[PDB]
């Protein structure tokens, strides 16, 4: 079967399958792309003769329903073959099942396992969980990332915002600790950068397939007449998938039309999400992704408990189009994480590129020499920083809905050692004559018109003449009216003072 | 001193236990390179006075009747040491097999038999979490003191955990309440940058937007003050409350944060406020140490009100002093808690005798504890049905339909795993030589409240306000962090009220006028 596989030294695998006994919910694609993605790298690796020559790499792959299902999977790992767990004082000559644990692909999920393998020191490399709280190797001192952290997500999207001077924004997060945690986040990023936040809401917790409450149905309307009346037209969603179904819906049912949705990477390359044809009349869709690198031939390989799925082979073959279409984005950082393992229990055997000599490995030792690893896989080099994190490339992708082409077009690119967004190209807006959607409190002010605020953000202001005899010298204030000296006076709306009496 | 040989008890149902008899010496906060095991020599009282507790109540469990008739419970401590990786070693070994040094893997786990009953949870909120989510897969009960934490109120990711103490939400619904009861519409809300800040400030909005009251806006204030961004920060943050006209302060913030923002204030001036506590900062004197306070405006908050636990005392001096008793050895559990003659606690802590709060909660779970397994025994007044070993998962059933006896209190867990307790609302008293907490109100799921005593500063009530809804000559414009006030706009003279509905006062036309507030443009 496809989640196990023999060898010298395993793999351990963790992937959340299935959606919301963990065998009923629905099935994801991308938890399956990834495994495949896994699967795949582990292929090459025992093909090639270059970097492990006559050691067998072999894995073991666990299904994660999301917060569930956490436990058993660490307990697994770790038992030594005989399916006990011995506990000690000093663990330094303990040999577990695994070698290392390709990590959960949400926040939640890895700091559960990770207070678990601190333990233990066994190394956990987790691929697409963006929290910056796993920066911290005092509390999570086994773990690494092959992807950059929300820090930069949100830096991108603020440049973004920047650019095209989006003043007054909308802030739509899940009732979760995802949308929760990114929402404050970029609390903080807006409001040091001029940028003001009209509203935030949190958006229900709705299953999409689930009928739809009175109390659940009101409270989206009100939400959506929210977004109606305010002038904010650029909006944020941090959210699961999952709950966008409904909330679309709804912003469907309104006439809802002309706003800019900034998606979080939790959504911004749904495959299922791009499918509601309905959207492309709801305005523009931006996202924010880790960079495409094409895995040559990972297309082609793509066609005891918890280690099972029916489904998902129907279910992906449908989507496959659009998948192959697409870029390999985080399939990326899967693949890298395990030549990363690879590379580090190369050089931890001590082995030359003609032989390895097979000895016991101790998890802390193979832990010891990821965190040393440097070379390139594609053309990337990776390699962890001081605080674990992999320098991968950002992209900001536009949806596109000619299905005979790639579904997710990269309109900008961002790098992370740079901390800088670059390379922006055309996007096709969804305004009359393609000009630039924009968004502010209040128009810009004439000259000789000071300023003066409104309320609490500093992004309105109403704007007002300086009166005959005094002048406005923006560079001091624009928000007072200086007095012209005794021998000059000014007009209604001049910048400066003349000479008169 | 032979103290630590006394925290394991032989019995025919041992209660787990963890608490924080101490931590880790604190230069030893540094990453781990080799998975070696960590010092924790640091002894601390809190954990004893709370171990002490649990001690007492199951010998008085032991010596009575009332429950369990003729069979020995028992008890083994160990120490969280404030830290994860003990923790996960401690929590392990209660769940490693009888009489064994192993845990076993397996995939339904409703099969097994661990070494404990159950475990008297951790101190702490994080360490909570942490082994909540581990203990519920086995579904092993645990009852925790101290942890009030929301999340944990979650049945699908903790089903079996219990507290003995309420969770945040029931005191920031008493806070809402007293907000209604005062029509106090449009407030602020400020919480401590740490997790407890965090996860307070999140249910207040959800519960303040459900009610129909409005944060103007939502700050995060810093849980300690080291450098001059921080200030800048804070004192961004103090300028927005002004800025707002917000009369109403709730304050959810841990007590440094609190005090740091006051120090301010009283530097300063800023303008007096109405303050609503957290009851982690009212109990505190420290604020209440800051020069001339009365320049805040008035403080209030909710507190906690516990029963009386008097013989504790007089138990841990006697046990102190067998302690003390070389011959008293023939009666390891802890690292240094040997070292600790009776100087070093009769000089603190045993003179105070909230920490009662949780002594009596400590009380109180394994007292929950033992009615759960009278319970599922179903004793008779001297039979029991002993015939079958129970299993932790057996209990867990019983607990959530239970009511125990806390000595004088009588207790239960709601659906969802919390003690109905009820609270005392109390008012800094300012008029005397020196600042005292007064009681003016109680809150038992109703806001049973005392308006005569209720000095307010002014000598009349404090107010704000926000609109709701607009008159016909007034136009709108929004405010509130989620949109939820209106300012009404007097739409002058030249200029007309398009529709009720409308956002924007629009001017007539040049051959025309209107009045002041008016709905047309006339010729
Ligand atoms: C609490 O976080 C969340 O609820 C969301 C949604 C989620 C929940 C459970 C399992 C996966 C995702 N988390 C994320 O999107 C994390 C960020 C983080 O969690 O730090 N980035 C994953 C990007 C690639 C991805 C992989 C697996 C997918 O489905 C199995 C999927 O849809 C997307």
């Amino acid at each position: 079967s496809d989640f196990y596989l023999p060898g010298d030294y395993l793999l351990g695998g963790l992937f959340s399958l299935h959606a919301n006994m963990c065998k009923e919910y629905e099935v994801k694609v991308i938890g399956y792309n990834l495994m495949q993605a896994m699967r795949f790298a582990v292929e090459e690796i025992n093909n090639d003769s270059s970097l492990l020559p006559g050691v067998l790499l072999g894995y073991e792959i666990v299904d994660v329903c999301y917060i569930s299902n956490n436990v058993q999977p660490v307990l697994y790992f770790l038992a030594h073959e005989d399916n006990l767990l011995p506990i000690q004082e000093d663990y330094s000559n303990y040999s577990s099942r695994v070698v290392a644990v390709i990590g959960p692909d949400n926040s939640e999920s890895v700091m559960t396992v990770a207070n678990f393998l601190s333990l233990f020191l066994l190394p956990q490399i987790t691929y697409s969980a963006i929290s910056d709280e796993l920066r911290d190797k005092v509390r999570f001192p086994a773990l690494l990332r092959t992807t950059p952290s929300a820090d930069h997500h949100i830096e991108a999207m603020v440049q973004l915002m920047l650019h095209f001077r989006w003043n007054w924004i909308i802030v739509l997060v899940s009732n979760d600790t995802y949308g929760r945690d990114n929402g404050q986040l970029l609390g903080e990023r807006v409001a040091r950068r001029g940028i003001c936040i009209a509203f935030q809401e949190t958006l229900p917790t709705l299953q999409p397939n689930q009928n739809m409450t009175s109390e659940e149905r009101q409270r989206l309307v009100t939400i959506v007449d929210k977004l109606q009346q305010s002038t904010a037209r650029v909006v944020v969603v941090f959210s699961p998938d999952l709950t966008l179904y409904h909330f679309f819906n709804e912003v469907l049912r309104q006439n809802f039309t002309g706003a800019v949705w900034i998606a979080s990477e939790s959504w911004a390359i749904d495959p299922v999400l791009h499918n509601l044809t309905e959207l492309r009349h709801l305005g523009t869709f931006l996202g924010i992704t880790i960079q495409s690198v094409p895995i040559p031939g990972f297309s082609e390989f793509r066609e005891t408990c918890n280690q099972e799925c029916d489904n998902c082979l129907n279910a992906t073959l449908s989507f496959n189009t659009i998948l192959r279409l697409s870029g390999e984005r985080v399939v990326y950082s899967v693949y890298s994480a395990v030549y990363a393992v690879a590379h580090a229990l190369h050089s931890l055997l001590g082995c030359d590129k003609s032989t390895c000599t097979k000895r016991v490995v101790y998890p802390w030792q193979l832990l010891e020499e990821i965190w040393k690893v440097n070379f390139t896989l594609l053309d990337h080099q990776i390699f962890f920083d001081p605080q674990g994190d992999v320098a991968l490339h950002l992209e900001i992708v536009q949806w596109q809905w000619d299905r005979s082409q790639n579904p997710f077009q990269s309109v900008a690119s961002y790098y992370p050692l740079q901390r800088q967004l670059k390379n922006i190209q055309d996007i096709s807006w969804h305004t009359i004559n393609n000009t630039i959607p924009m968004s502010m409190c209040s128009k810009r002010c004439q000259s000789g018109q000071k300023k003066k605020p409104v309320g609490i953000h500093v992004c309105c202001f109403e704007c007002i003449d300086c009166l005959p005899g005094t002048f406005l010298n923006h560079t001091e204030d624009e928000y007072e009216c200086q007095a012209c000296p005794n021998n000059e006076w000014s007009y209604q709306s001049e910048t400066s003072c003349f000479k008169r009496q | 001193l032979c103290l630590s040989q006394q925290f394991k008890a032989q019995g025919d149902y041992i209660l787990g236990g963890l608490f924080p008899l101490g931590s880790t010496e604190e230069a030893t906060l540094n990453q781990r390179t080799q998975p070696n095991s960590i010092p924790c020599n640091r002894f601390s009282p809190l954990g004893l006075f709370l171990a002490m507790a649990m001690k007492m109540a199951v010998e008085e469990i032991n010596n009575g009747s009332a429950l369990l008739p003729g069979l020995r419970l028992g008890y083994d401590l160990f120490d969280t040491c404030s830290e994860p990786v003990v923790t996960m070693k401690s929590s392990l070994m209660f769940l490693a097999k009888v009489g064994s040094q192993s845990i076993a893997a397996y995939c339904n786990y409703t099969q097994y038999q661990p070494r404990v009953l159950a475990v008297i949870g951790p101190h702490s909120s994080e360490l909570a979490l942490i082994t909540g989510k581990f203990f519920s897969f086995f579904l092993m009960p645990q009852v925790s003191y101290s942890a009030s934490m929301d999340r944990l109120s979650d049945r699908e990711t903790f089903p079996s955990f219990f507290r003995t103490v309420p969770s945040d939400r029931v005191q920031l619904q008493a806070v809402v309440t007293l907000l209604q009861n005062f029509s106090w519409n449009w407030v602020a809300a400020l919480g401590s940058d740490d997790d407890y800040g965090r996860e307070g400030l999140s249910i207040f909005s959800s519960l303040a937007n459900a009610r129909g009251i409005c944060i103007a806006h939502e700050g995060l204030v810093p849980q300690h003050d080291t450098s001059g961004q921080q200030l800048g920060k804070v004192l961004d943050v103090l300028r927005q409350v002004n800025q707002s006209k917000v009369q109403v302060v709730v304050l959810f913030a841990s007590a440094r944060a609190v005090y740091s923002l006051f120090s301010y204030s009283i530097h300063h001036g800023l303008s007096p406020k109405v303050w609503v506590a957290s009851e982690s900062w009212l109990t505190s004197d420290l604020v209440m140490t800051l020069p001339n306070i009365a320049r805040v405006g008035t403080v209030l908050g909710f507190l906690q009100r516990g029963a009386l636990l008097p013989e504790f005392s007089h138990y841990v001096e006697t046990h102190l002093a067998l302690a003390a008793d070389p011959a008293f050895c023939a009666s390891q559990r802890c690292p240094r808690c040997d070292d600790i003659m009776l100087q070093n606690l009769s000089s603190g802590l045993l003179q105070n005798l909230q920490l009662h709060h949780q002594i009596f909660a400590t009380y109180a779970a394994v007292y929950s504890v033992a009615q759960a397994l009278h319970n599922t025994l179903q004793c008779n007044v001297s039979h029991c049905h002993v015939s079958e070993h129970v299993l932790p998962w057996q209990l867990l059933e019983n607990m959530y339909n239970m009511s125990f006896h806390a000595r004088d209190l009588t207790l239960q867990f709601d659906a969802e795993g919390n003690v109905d307790m009820e609270y005392d609302l109390k008012m800094w008293v300012w008029q005397s030589p020196t600042p005292v907490l007064h009681t003016v109100g109680t809150f038992n799921g109703t806001l049973q409240l005392q308006q005569s005593k209720m000095y307010w500063p002014g000598n009349q009530v404090p107010v704000s306000q926000c609109s709701r809804q607009c008159k016909d000559g007034q136009v709108r414009r929004v405010k509130g962090f989620h949109s939820c006030c209106y300012d009404c706009v007097d739409c002058k003279a030249g200029s007309y009220r398009k529709h009720p509905d409308d956002f924007t006062c629009t001017p007539c036309n040049q051959d025309q006028w209107s009045p002041e507030k008016s709905t047309a443009c006339l010729p």
